[PDB]
RNA sequence: CCUCCGCAUAAGCCUGCGUCAGAUACACUGAACUGACAAUUAACAGCCCAAUAUCUACAAUCAACCAACAAGUCAUUAUUACCCUCACUGUCAACCCAACACAGGCAUGCUCAUAAGGAAAGGUUAAAAAAAGUAAAAGGAACUCGGCAAAUCUUACCCCGCCUGUUUACCAAAAACAUCACCUCUAGCAUCACCAGUAUUAGAGGCACCGCCUGCCCAGUGAUCACUUGUUCCUUAAAUAGGGACCUGUAUGAAUGGCUCCACGAGGGUUCAGCUGUCUCUUACUUUUAACCAGUGAAAUUGACCUGCCCGUGAAGAGGCGGGCAUAACACAGCAAGACGAGAAGACCCUAUGGAGCUUUAAUUUAUUAAUGCAAACACCUGCAUUAAAAAUUUCGGUUGGGGCGACCUCGGAGCAGAACCCAACCUCCGAGCAGUACAUGCUAAGACUUCACCAGUCAAAGCGAACACUCAAUUGAUCCA
RNA sequence: GCUAAACCUAGCCCCAAACCCACUCCACCUUACUACCAAACCUUAGCCAAACCAUUUACCCAAAUAAAGUAUAGGCGAUAGAAAUUGAAACCUGGCGCAAUAGAUAUAGUACCGCAAGGGAAAGAUGAAAAAACCAAGCAUAAUAUAGCAAGGACUAACCCCUAUACCUUCUGCAUAAUGAAUUAACUAGAAAUAACUUUGCAAGGAGAGCCAAAGCUAAGACCCCCGAAACCAGACGAGCUACCUAAGAACAGCUAAAAGAGCACACCCGUCUAUGUAGCAAAAUAGUGGGAAGAUUUAUAGGUAGAGGCGACAAACCUA
């Protein structure tokens, strides 16, 4: 990525990371399951519906999108109607 | 490819079928290179008659039915109907179709092949093995008659065997293929004598050959490749060990025939009389070669024979009727 | 770059000019033309190729002495110097042309077709058809081009409505007005083409530099593939 | 002067290519100076002078960021020269 | 005693061995070093010219015969205009280009051995090795890859290339290139090449003198001519097969191949005769070098060294490690067995998602050029498109001695971890890239497994809705994009 | 005690401020520095990044900040990237800059090198007045005595005795293998973020507008080297060597020859073979022997062709070793 801009001198967000994942506030990171639009005639119902979820990244992989994203995409937001709003927060966690 | 396969082919064609054949090559070469004619081989499990009906529009005339009516003036394997073009029409039969039943109305292969089932003459409860049985063909004519007590298939490839499995699902239905009454194996031919001995009325024997047709024509998986160069020196000693298990595997008094799709006699004859030989010796059994005179003057009408062989029959192609090579030697187990 | 052509002369004069040799270089100074360079060193002489000149204050047909036939460098065929009134003037010299031959010039048109004499240049319409000619106009009053070179005879094919075929010497028919003027008869110079070099020295003399040492492959092309042809390539014998 | 695209799409070859006005050699006349002038010019100016009503009236209203000629302006100063004066 | 040098001009350099006075790559206290002073004097050479028209066919070679070919190195006139003179500059040298006072490079005239110009030896001794010479008994190539070198001055061939000529400046002079002659292809023409040319010409090429052989896809038989055939039309639904027209102004074929042959060659091979220290088998002498004395005085190299031998050890290989042995310390001259002796430059194999040159039937292009068509404009120009030529940019995955022909790269099974899991590279074998039956092969959701990561992949309670989360070992493909 | 060592100040660096230069006379675009005669405007490319490469890959444009690395763009990859909107305080003569290997290359764009464009140095130190001590390496004073990484344990005693396989770096691991070092002096190589941690301030608020905040916010501290290709592109400079050409020149004794790209053979041109030389006389020479020597010959002068190129009797030859 780019560390210091020519024009600011600023950190760059990858875009490419802004496009494929949602960051929860609490610090994790939101994708979808690879191939889920892929060949689902060939695909077990079971499998469908494993495709079709919205799955949390590893500590190494938040990691690494924490650091290809600047601190805007990290800010707390309260959108209007936020389907993920309740899941910004975390209850009731133990270390 | 830098050097294709085909080209191997002509090559060694060529140089050996020139000398076997003399002016009868250039009329074998042409044809061999041109479009093969298919016969339609009218599944039985279907409705025979509409099928028959059908075909008729299309000016396609049974040969066998006219073949049985000229017979008699041993018996060939009934319940087989294969409908084909008169001499001289190029006419293509159209892709076929499943019926109502939910099996397929006929089959398209080549009418040659239907020769050595035909000179295999089935009797009502017979057990029947055939040792090449894949892809098919030959192996569901065999079960068109229903002449077959149980049927036994076997194939080295399983891959081609697979094939098989498929053919037999489309034109047979389940009821006939009960437990036992068709079997499908893919294990080694050559073994076949040491696993069962004195087995089966009659058995189908199709080697592999050079498949002079399909070699010239389908370069994938080429038997003149030079990576299977060797397959083809050890081939007629394979040829050998597979008729000669055939035979061992034979009841005294039983009838086996040997179909070839060459026209070399390294692979027709040669064979033939290796296999007679080999087990006349190692086994002491006596083999004798039934003729087939009167079976190559009643299909003249529709197939051409190369009158020069010492046992067995060879279909040559004709650019008139451009039916695939088929050599098909019956004989009979005395002892 | 800093070329500046020889050919600066604005007055035609029969004294021999001199030359500066090219190289087969342009104004720009880089070669356009290889195998030439530097054979032995010639005078140009001025050529009149235009036979039917009147003179100065004159008109009509002019009869011309031949005073000498010469040797040129800078052609194949010979010249003839040619003397009417007070001008002198260098032509090229005929096959059959000698010292004390007088030469006629006209415009004149005959109705009927005047009889046509080695040495004389004529209007096409006036000579007969299936005469040998030389020395040809392409257009009325341009001046000769086209058959200058030694032994070289056009033939007069046919005359047909104040047009003329010719046949050049490489056997191409031409569309002539009958108004163009052309000499009579053979070039000088026969058997020039029968003359032997002997050595290569003698190129050098005459101003041709050695061909290149480098092979070429074939002076023309190979034929391009069409899409379905090309198996029918490159087969092996076995 | 600028660049193009193949076949315009932007992950064929990127090529130089240069537009080139259309050039015609015609003859106008001023009334204001009253003499015909053969010039080089192109559709558009044909066409700007007719929606002008005249060559005359083309060159007085048309700016000199417009005209982008040395001669238009001269033409110009010409003709304001003949209506001071 | 040498002179293969000299003197001058040109070019180049620019005061660079004249005088005086000083300090001081052999030296003179003298040098060409420092400072000051002086000097090359034009007749030689350079530096030229009023205008406008106009004139100038005939070489040179003792220029006379004779003979040419490659065709040549020097000429004015008419009219107008015109009256002031000897200015300016080079002129030295032991000299320039080569980093140097460099065995090199350097045009011309005269001298063709000097009338001009120079000195090979610092002094000594007479070792080895090294270099150049001279002489050699008897033998005469026995030497050697080879008669290389030397002596002697030689024949007859073979191969290659016709020949003279040219080529890798600095490892190849040749069989390579060119070359007369021959052959192929292209072109019907003017004012900047070709060319002030024109098809017996010009350009692009091939082959290599000459000389001798090698030449038909021109329609077949029969007696220039009839007739099917070939080609085109029409009839025919359309064809089969019928009706009509033409093939009768001419054609040659090979940038094809072989064959001797004369001359020639620092070409490669063989050979006759002689000859010679090449050799048997080496020796003597002279010069250089050498060593010593005097003066001046480098370079590669160098971790530090107080720097031995034998055997062993270190996969070979030890001055230095172990066991033995040896051993006062210092020069000088030889030597090349060791110090994987020293300096670069190599050659071989491999590697790099490192370069570059060349080629193309690699990919991507047609910006350029040329032609064509369509617009615009009333042939050129412009825009668009198409076709070619010419290039341009970029790359050349991995395994398998290395090379050719092959094979392989993903998934599943066995040898194969004897018993939780995992794990046997390479190899030896097999198979897979489907198919069949449903059509709730609907929806949702605890808890789990996981091919050692991730991505993927797998099982499933309960519940909603139905009914009374299929078989098969693999039977498969992310993102982008459409 | 020699060689040496030592020094402080010429000057320079970054800022700030302020808008600079420009005839004694004479000469100077022709061969510059020579008194005096008939024609400019025209897309940069490429390295590089994308771990290859082919679309693509920040580069000033009218003055801080913030919006914001946001909208957008993009083999939607690498990366590129706004605007609306907000808002800007003005004191030159200073330095936690260098001090002769530093700071300018500079004592000077000089000497020197190169045909040219172009490259490009080194160095000085008395005192108010010159009209006045010791220390690097290397050596010398003062060579050496069995034996061995040069020392250590020691010892009365330098050595003798016993113990001890130089240093650095590299290779999957190993050194003893290989790499690097003659020695001395001077010079010569870890630059910054998000996020965390530590220490303060204030605290549901923190911050000297913007931003963050379900104990956070503000501030500080604390992590990211040096040298080296063959290349590629743009703009200049080169044909005084050499390849070829152009203009106008010059040279070729003697002897045999019906007379010549003939033969022998000088001068001249070339370079077959051997020997010498190999930091040489020489970055290609010398001696002998050779090939040619009236010609497709050799050679002096001036001019031309220039790198995506020239030129070539093709050797991938030559185009300033
Ligand atoms: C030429 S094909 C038979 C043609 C087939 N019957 C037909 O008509 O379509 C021969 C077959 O025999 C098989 N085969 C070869 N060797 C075999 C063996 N040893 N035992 C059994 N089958 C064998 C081949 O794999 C091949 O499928
Ligand atoms: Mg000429
Ligand atoms: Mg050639
Ligand atoms: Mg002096
Ligand atoms: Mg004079
Ligand atoms: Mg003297
Ligand atoms: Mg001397
Ligand atoms: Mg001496
Ligand atoms: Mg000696
Ligand atoms: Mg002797
Ligand atoms: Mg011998
Ligand atoms: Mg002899
Ligand atoms: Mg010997
Ligand atoms: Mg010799
Ligand atoms: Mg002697
Ligand atoms: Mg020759
Ligand atoms: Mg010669
Ligand atoms: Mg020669
Ligand atoms: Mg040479
Ligand atoms: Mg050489
Ligand atoms: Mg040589
Ligand atoms: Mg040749
Ligand atoms: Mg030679
Ligand atoms: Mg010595
Ligand atoms: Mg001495
Ligand atoms: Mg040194
Ligand atoms: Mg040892
Ligand atoms: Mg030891
Ligand atoms: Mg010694
Ligand atoms: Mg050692
Ligand atoms: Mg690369
Ligand atoms: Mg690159
Ligand atoms: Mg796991
Ligand atoms: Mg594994
Ligand atoms: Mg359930
Ligand atoms: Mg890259
Ligand atoms: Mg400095
Ligand atoms: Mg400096
Ligand atoms: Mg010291
Ligand atoms: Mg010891
Ligand atoms: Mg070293
Ligand atoms: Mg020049
Ligand atoms: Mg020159
Ligand atoms: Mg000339
Ligand atoms: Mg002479
Ligand atoms: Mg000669
Ligand atoms: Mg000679
Ligand atoms: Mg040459
Ligand atoms: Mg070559
Ligand atoms: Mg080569
Ligand atoms: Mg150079």
């Amino acid at each position: 990525l780019t560390y210091f801009s020519a024009r600011k001198g600023k950190r760059k967000t990858v875009k490419a990371v802004i496009d494929r994942f949602l960051r929860l506030h609490c610090g994790l990171w939101v994708r979808r399951k690879a191939g889920y639009k892929k060949k689902l005639w060939k695909k077990t119902p079971a499998r469908k519906k494993r495709l079709r979820e919205f799955v949390f990244c590893n500590k190494t992989q938040s990691k690494l999108l924490d650091k290809m994203t600047t601190s805007f995409w990290k800010r707390r937001n309260w959108y209007v109607d936020d389907p993920y709003q309740k899941y910004h927060d975390r209850t009731n966690l133990k270390v | 490819p830098k050097f294709p396969a085909v080209r191997l082919a002509l090559q060694n064609f060529d140089m050996t079928y020139s000398v076997q054949f003399g002016d009868l090559w250039p009329s074998i070469r042409v044809s061999l290179l041109s479009e093969q004619k298919y016969g339609a081989l009218v599944n039985n499990f279907a409705a025979w008659d509409h099928v028959s009906a059908k075909l008729e529009q299309l000016s396609a005339k049974d040969f066998v039915n006219e073949a049985i009516s000229h017979w008699e003036l041993w018996a060939c394997s009934p319940n087989l109907r294969c409908f084909t073009f008169d001499r001289g029409d190029i006419s293509r039969f159209p892709p076929a179709r499943p019926g109502s039943l939910g099996v397929m109305e006929y089959y398209l292969m080549d009418a040659a092949s239907l020769l050595p089932v035909l000179a295999l003459g089935l009797q009502p409860g017979d057990i029947v093995l055939d040792l090449c049985a894949a892809p098919g063909g030959k192996t569901l004519a065999l079960l068109q008659t229903g002449c077959c007590r149980n049927l036994a298939a076997n194939d080295l490839s399983p891959s081609r065997i697979a094939r098989l499995q498929k053919i037999l699902h489309s034109y047979v239905p389940e009821e006939i293929r009960d437990g036992n009454q068709v079997r499908v194996t893919s294990w080694d031919g050559r073994k076949w004598g040491e696993l069962e001995g004195d087995t089966y009325d009659r058995v189908l024997v199709d080697v592999p050959c050079t498949t002079d047709r399909h070699s010239l024509h389908e370069e994938e998986n080429n038997i003149f490749k030079r990576s299977r160069k060797k397959e083809r020196q050890i081939l007629p000693v394979l040829q050998v060990q597979l008729l000669a298990a055939g035979l061992l595997a034979t009841k005294p008094g039983g009838h086996v025939v040997y179909s070839t799709c060459s026209l070399s006699h390294l692979q027709n004859e040669y064979v033939v009389q290796g296999a007679i030989e080999l087990l006349a010796n190692q086994y002491s059994i006596q083999v004798q070669v039934e003729d087939l005179t009167h079976f190559r003057r009643v299909f003249m009408d529709t197939f051409c024979f190369f009158s020069s062989c010492q046992v067995g029959e060879l279909v040559i192609p004709n650019l008139m009727a451009n039916f695939g090579p088929m050599y098909f030697c019956k004989m009979r187990r005395l002892t | 770059a800093n070329f500046v052509s020889w050919k600066s002369r604005t007055k035609y004069t029969i004294t021999p000019v001199k030359m500066r040799k090219s190289g087969g270089r342009d104004h720009t100074g880089r070669i356009r033309v290889h195998g030439i360079g530097g054979g032995h060193k010639q005078r140009y002489r001025m050529i009149d190729f235009l036979r039917f000149r009147p003179e100065e204050t004159k008109s009509g047909p002019f009869e011309e002495k031949v005073i000498q036939v010469r040797y040129d460098p800078c052609r194949s065929a010979d010249i003839a110097l040619v003397a009417g009134g007070s001008r002198k003037r260098w032509i090229i010299a005929t096959e059959n042309m000698q010292a004390g031959d007088t030469i006629l010039n006209s415009n004149h048109i005959g109705r009927m077709a005047v009889a046509a004499r080695e040495g004389d240049a004529h209007p096409l319409g006036a000579l007969p058809v299936g005469t040998l000619i030389n020395n040809v106009e392409s257009e009325p009053g341009r001046g000769a081009q086209y058959i200058r070179a030694a032994g070289t005879c056009g033939v007069l094919l046919r005359k047909v409505n104040g047009t003329a075929i010719i046949q050049l010497p490489s056997k191409r028919q031409m569309q002539v007005l009958e108004t163009c003027v052309a000499t009579v008869g053979r070039v000088s110079n026969v058997d020039h083409n029968k003359r032997v070099i002997g050595k290569a020295g003698r190129n050098r003399w005459l101003g041709k530099r050695p061909n290149s040492g480098r092979w070429h492959r074939k002076g023309g092309w190979a034929g391009r593939k069409i899409r379905p042809l090309p198996p029918m390539k490159s087969y092996v014998k076995l | 002067l600028g660049q193009i695209y193949a076949n315009n799409d932007k992950l064929s070859k990127r090529l130089k290519k240069v537009w080139k006005p259309q050039l015609f050699e015609r003859e106008f006349y001023s009334e204001i100076l009253d003499k015909k002038f053969t010039v080089t010019v192109t559709m558009r100016t044909l066409d700007l002078i007719d929606e002008a009503y005249g060559l005359d009236f083309y060159i007085l209203k048309t700016p000199k960021e417009d005209l982008c000629s040395k001669f238009g302006m001269d033409l110009k100063r010409g003709m304001l020269l003949r209506l001071a004066r």
